[PDB]
């Protein structure tokens, strides 16, 4: 269980660092496996939104989707 | 779907009972509170003309 855990955490750190090195997703310094997406709610406002990575299965996940943002959280799947 | 919320705003202008002046609705709260804050400068406004 413990090989299978440390393995599913490396892949997962590897994808994420594969899309760091692509520069699409900045770096979050609390969380080592949230990504954030920089995206404009409004016209002036400029946020950052959590993307994260299931342990399980994987296949990223936003913390309050919008049904857009779940509709292309399924198209990234 | 007993976790998101939907905010459905009806807004009616004192011009006529059926006529509704904006029937819209919202996912997220932060443009709920842009919606409000720009009602409540037009509200505002007819009250300054």
């Amino acid at each position: 269980e413990g090989i299978l855990d440390e393995i599913m955490f490396n892949h997962a750190r590897i994808i994420r660092s594969e899309l760091l090195a692509r520069d699409i997703f900045q770096e979050d310094e609390e969380n080592s496996d949230v990504l954030l997406f920089q995206l404009p709610t409004t016209c002036v406002s400029m946020a950052p939104i959590q993307l994260k990575i299931d342990l399980l299965s994987g296949q990223f996940y936003f913390r309050n989707p919008t049904p857009l943002l779940s509709n292309y959280a399924s198209k990234i799947n | 779907n007993y976790c998101n919320a939907l905010i459905h705003i009806k807004f009616s202008a004192g011009t006529e009972a059926n006529a509704v002046s904006f029937d819209t609705t919202f996912s997220d709260f932060k443009e709920v509170e842009d919606f409000l804050h720009f009602i409540v400068a037009e509200y505002i406004q007819q009250k300054k003309v």
